[PDB]
């Protein structure tokens, strides 16, 4: 077992972070793509599922559902209805640039992985959904699809064997909800993006009524590397439930805010300072730390100096780990103002299926406005606590839950600044 | 031979496969309160009222669209079932305007009856209360769209019985206006049957509008004319 | 933001609106991607073609898309009122999206907001008394790892400062367009210290693998 | 003719008797003498609907809106 | 390699997504039909 | 009064600005609150004597 | 707080304060209120006939 883990070189799952040697299928072959994949494909998809569960891939995008269980649900016997694979590539949790880097510098390993996922579960066509903010990177993806087609190696009868597999690209139109699990599916359907109800699973009824699934881009990227490499070489980096490498990125308040691959666990102070410049104003300047992005409660200073960066560790810290905005914020900003702007974002992007997220984000936006102006009573801040207990899990999707959790973290940790703000408003009016 | 065992608070009963929790609960007499489900239409889930604590599950789930595994026990009178009903009924009455005098469904509301028999008493949400301005759907149907609880029942009725496809959701978040976008006076057959579909006082009769409130008028059996079906 | 049409001609169908037969061949490629039986799935790419052809879509464009895809128009009106990329108000040549939520506002977007405001003159959310400067502030776009950001028509701008505001706006006045990429050096999303990434030329398929 | 009301020469006009079974209803009506018209009870018919059937593939039961 | 290997993204025009979707329309297996041609036929 | 608005009607301030209290006012004065089934008896000391009510 | 005359009120330089919402006839324990309501040509809902029986009024 490692002593909390760090980056050892060439154990990077994917190289070519930015602007490296070329941008081509030839460069993909030099970096390790299209190498001996047919012998992996023609062995049987049960062996690929065994390889993935040997690696023990924790599902990405900040959900927690592991890939092995999902794609083992995808082993339904094939009926007259086909099977579909949908590669989701939106970037919610503002602070992200998770797969922007991947789809900007290496679409070829994504092509490898969607071919692997299409073979590994009986899928037949793969729709890749890019965010509508990404026209130029989408056209880079189109150039890469043209190169992979012009090689004559995907499309129809891939790898020389009689196995056709087509991949399409659907743009976004700008949303947070199109990134989610099922509003994606109906946004492809031409109806407006709205999630379905969960106990009919996407692996039973999906895109118009076919057993489909949805994969994150990090899962698609890691998937052919586990096929072409050894079993549990990926699993030797970190703990037993969560295992492998992850993009820990500071998009936020450090000197040189940037992106690094690391292993599953890391000491947080080494992560923040010994890789990405330094904290703006030193280690003791920041007020707090948010991991995850925006669907995660905060972590204060006395907790962030000690807590390691694991999924089980953040379960023990009552939060949820996501991607790429594992950032600090300074005392010089008001965290009430920052979380209130995040609640304004939540109001600006949410669909109107469920009553409780709709009206709860309405009350929380107006009440956080009355907290920034400070025109309330302490019964109001405990009422905000009560409604954040009411909303959570009583919806379809997790946007209501991810609007409940930052209010929870702010109430659990930063009571005294709220009390002093309200006392200063009392001194102002009186 | 195609039976499913459920316990309704201990009382065993048998369920046909494929059906809902709600049809069996209505089979044993328990009317779980509903707002979006209606038996002449398809099953939406957007009103969230039918939550019920089904055992060995930390999450409380809907009952209008739940497949029925074998051997359930359905706790309707638990604690957090009542707490979820209190929460949802408190959420509905936030952006709903004080129009119960000038409504036309005083005796025949649904918010009023179910908020007496299931809701809280001391309200909250001091400020706020946005309002959506009405439209002009048809001179036969008087329409106030501030009282619309966005329940998506008239939309399903249109697209699944009327086939006209003129009513739709517009917007996101709190702001979901339900109606026709293009200033078109919606006129079709069975457009008089939408004032009985709309469960709240948002789509009332235009020529009837303000003559009575339905506790005075007595109800009497009769047979239709002018159609050979009755 | 006034989600009911209320004609106001320069709208009010029929506004005369038609495409190019080359764009009709794009339309046939779009509804040839999707399978037969569910033609109604290409509404958003066809409406994207309509926006890229004519910079904002009128209502006659929506009637045209409804008659092309042989659907009732109400689904087209839903998809038009639902998403973000489709602006039913008429806009100019260039379109400014100042993105500011969680790393962007917390890395001092208000300096950029002041710079855009006292350089352009018109207030936030509104339009300009010419073309090419329809300004809106927007929520997150994804490209978060740098300074708070500006999107113009399918292009990005990161690592800003008010002199770059003056430069980019004066050069869009002149017509010469700068790069979509970052600024202040660091030619990609980079760890901008002492190159803490990989340095060796990677081996790839050559070294130890298994069952391949 | 003085206030615009609905007078009646009907003392029995505002009777109602809520019962629990049809048998005791008919027994009481025949016991107390007057004639009676029996209309039969009509339950709502049980149906067969599902959300997956609302998301059909080649069946025409399709929601078409959401 | 510390040089920005992109700017292959830089030349992207506002028609190129539909251009690539246009040109890559061949080898398209028939996107399987189901009964009627449309939900309302 | 009691703080159980489903039995006693609320007062004027919450009545003119609520929603639940207006609904409770309206239906509480139209229908009357429902009373659970059963037969009770009580009796207090009227200045005559046992004023009983059943 | 004496209970006498059964008078009506009206708005400040405004119209009739009643809406004809029938609450008083719904509560009137001798049913002396008689309300028949119609809207006028304007659109706001109003009355036709609002009668108090002074015989039945128990006050
Ligand atoms: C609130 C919410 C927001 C999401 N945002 C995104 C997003 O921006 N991009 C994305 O690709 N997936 C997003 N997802 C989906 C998750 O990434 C989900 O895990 C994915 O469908 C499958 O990932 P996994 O199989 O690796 O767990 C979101 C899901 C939820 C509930
Ligand atoms: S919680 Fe809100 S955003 Fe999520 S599905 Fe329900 S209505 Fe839509
Ligand atoms: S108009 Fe009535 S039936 Fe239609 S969504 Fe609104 S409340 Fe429901
Ligand atoms: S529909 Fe609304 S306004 Fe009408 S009686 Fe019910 S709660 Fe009151
Ligand atoms: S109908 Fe009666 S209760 Fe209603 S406003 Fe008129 S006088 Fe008041
Ligand atoms: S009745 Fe089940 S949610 Fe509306
Ligand atoms: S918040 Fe500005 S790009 Fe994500």
């Amino acid at each position: 077992k490692t002593s909390f883990g760090s980056l050892k070189d060439e154990d990077r799952i994917f190289t070519n972070l930015y602007g490296r040697h070329d941008w081509r299928l030839k460069g993909a072959q030099s970096r390790g793509d299209w190498y001996k994949t047919k012998e992996i494909l023609l062995k049987g998809p049960d062996w690929i599922l065994g390889e993935v569960k040997t690696s023990g891939l924790r599902g990405r995008g900040g959900a927690g559902f592991p890939t092995g269980l999902k794609w083992s649900f995808m082993n339904k016997p094939s009926d007259g209805r086909p099977k579909y694979l949908v590669v989701n590539a939106d970037e919610g949790e503002p602070g992200t640039c998770k797969d922007r880097e991947i789809i900007r510098h290496d679409p070829h390993k994504l092509v490898e992985g969607c071919l692997v996922g299409g073979r590994a579960m009986g899928a037949r066509a793969a729709y890749i959904y890019i965010r509508g903010e990404f026209y130029n990177e989408a056209s880079n993806l189109q150039v890469a699809i043209r190169e992979a087609y012009e090689a004559g190696l995907i499309g129809k009868n891939a790898c020389g064997s009689g196995y056709d597999f087509d991949v399409f690209v659907v743009r976004g139109a700008g949303a947070y909800i199109c990134g989610e699990e099922t509003a994606l599916i109906e946004s492809i359907e031409g109806k407006q993006g709205k999630p379905r109800l969960k106990p009919p699973f996407p692996a039973d009824v999906g895109v118009f009524g076919c057993p489909t699934t949805v994969a994150n881009v990090e899962t698609v990227a890691v998937s052919p590397t586990i096929c072409r490499r050894g079993g549990a070489w990926f699993a030797s980096f970190g703990r037993e439930r969560n295992s492998g490498t992850k993009l820990f990125n500071i998009s936020g308040h450090v000197n040189n805010p940037c992106t690094v691959e690391e292993e599953m666990s890391v000491p947080l102070k080494e992560l923040i300072e010994k890789h990405a410049g330094g904290v703006t104003g030193g280690w003791d300047n920041l007020l707090a730390v948010i991991p995850g992005g925006s669907s995660t409660p905060l972590i204060p200073k006395s907790v962030c100096e000690t807590v390691l960066m694991d999924f089980d560790a953040l379960i023990q810290a009552q939060t949820g780990l996501g991607t790429a905005a594992v950032i600090v914020m300074d005392r010089s900003t008001d965290i009430v103002k920052a979380i209130a702007r995040l609640i304004e974002f939540y109001k600006h992007e949410s669909c109107g299926q469920c009553t409780p997220c709709r009206e709860g984000v309405d009350w929380m936006n107006k009440v956080m406005a009355r907290f920034v102006r400070g025109d309330a009573r302490p019964a109001e801040i405990d009422s905000l606590w009560e409604i954040s207990k009411q909303i959570e899990g009583h919806t379809i999707c997790a946007l209501g839950d991810g609007a409940a959790w930052p209010v929870q973290g702010l109430i659990r940790h930063f009571r005294p600044e709220l009390e002093e703000r309200m006392q200063r408003f009392a001194q102002q009016h009186q | 031979s195609n039976l499913i065992e459920v316990f309704v608070d201990g009382q065993s009963v048998m369920v046909e496969p494929g059906t809902t929790v709600l049809q069996a609960c209505e089979k044993v007499g328990m009317q779980i309160p509903r707002f979006c489900y209606h038996e002449r239409l398809s099953v939406a889930g957007n009103c969230r009222m039918c939550l019920v604590e089904i055992e060995k599950a930390p999450k409380v789930v809907a009952a209008c669209a739940m497949p029925v595994m074998k051997g359930w026990n359905i706790l309707t009178n638990s604690e957090k079932t009542k707490k979820a009903r209190e929460g949802v009924m408190e959420f509905l009455l936030a952006n709903h305007p004080l129009d119960c005098p000038i409504c036309d469904q005083g005796g025949e509301c649904d918010l009023q009856d179910q908020s007496m028999m299931f809701g809280s008493d001391r309200s909250r949400f001091l400020e706020g209360k946005r309002a959506v301005e009405d439209k002009n759907i048809g001179p036969l149907v008087k329409t106030i769209m501030t009282r619309c609880i966005q329940c998506t029942r008239c939309i399903r009725f249109a697209s699944e019985i009327a086939g006209v496809d003129d009513l739709g959701t517009t917007g996101r978040g709190n702001d979901m206006q339900v109606g026709t976008y293009i200033e078109k006076m919606f006129m079709s057959e069975l457009s008089g049957n939408i004032i009985d579909i709309c469960p709240v006082g948002a789509l009332t009769s235009k020529p009837y509008a303000f003559t009575a409130r339905p506790w005075e008028t007595r109800k009497t059996e009769s047979i239709d004319v002018m159609d050979a079906v009755g | 933001a006034l989600f009911v049409h209320r004609d106001t001609p320069k709208n009010n169908p029929e506004t005369p609106f038609d495409f190019t037969p080359e764009n009709y061949k794009r339309i046939e490629a779009i509804v040839k991607n999707y399978p037969e039986g569910h033609k109604a799935a290409a509404v958003l790419p066809v409406l994207d073609l309509a926006q890229r052809q004519n910079g904002w879509l009128p209502i006659s464009a929506m009637n045209k898309v409804a008659e092309i895809l042989q659907v009732p128009p109400m689904r087209v009106y839903e998809v038009a009122t639902f998403y973000t990329m489709y602006n039913r108000k008429p806009v100019g040549k260039y379109h400014i999206q100042v993105c500011t939520t969680t790393p962007c506002m917390l890395r001092n977007s208000d300096s950029i907001l002041e710079a855009i405001q006292k350089k352009l003159g018109i207030k936030v959310g509104e339009t300009t008394p010419d073309k090419l400067f329809t300004l809106i502030e927007v929520e997150c776009l994804g490209a978060c790892v740098n300074a708070p950001m500006v999107q113009i028509n399918d292009n990005y701008y990161e690592d800003l400062t008010p002199k770059d505001i003056e430069e980019i706006i004066d050069e869009l006045k002149a017509g010469k367009i700068p790069k979509p990429g970052p600024r202040s050096g660091r030619f990609s999303c980079e760890p901008a210290g002492g190159l803490t990434s990989l340095t060796e030329p990677p081996k790839g398929p050559g070294f130890g693998v298994q069952a391949g | 003719p003085l206030m615009g009301w609905a007078s009646t020469a009907d003392p029995l006009s505002n009777l109602v008797l809520t019962f629990s079974t049809k048998e005791d209803a008919i027994a009481f009506a025949e016991k107390n003498g007057w004639s009676y018209d029996v209309e039969e009870r009509k339950v709502p018919k049980p149906k067969s609907k599902s959300y997956g059937a609302n998301f059909s593939w080649n069946k025409r039961t399709r929601v078409s809106t959401k | 390699n510390t040089t920005y290997k992109n700017l292959q993204h830089h030349d992207y025009s506002t028609y190129t997504f539909l251009d690539l979707n246009l040109d890559l329309s061949k080898f398209r297996m028939p996107q399987p039909s189901s009964g009627r041609e449309s939900p309302r036929h | 009064k009691v703080d159980d608005a489903k039995v006693s009607p609320p007062k004027r301030a919450e009545m003119k600005t609520s929603m639940e209290s207006l609904i409770h006012h309206f239906k509480l004065y139209t229908e009357g609150y429902q009373v659970p089934p059963g037969a009770t008896y009580t009796a207090i000391e009227a200045p005559k004597g046992e004023f009983g009510v059943y | 707080r004496f209970r006498g005359e059964h008078a009506l009120r009206r708005y400040p330089s405004g119209e009739e304060r009643c809406i004809a919402c029938k609450l008083c006839e719904a509560v009137c324990p001798a049913q002396a209120i008689t309300i028949e309501a119609e809207p006028r040509a304007d659109g706001s809902r109003r009355t036709t006939r609002y009668d108090i029986d002074m015989t039945k009024c128990i006050y």
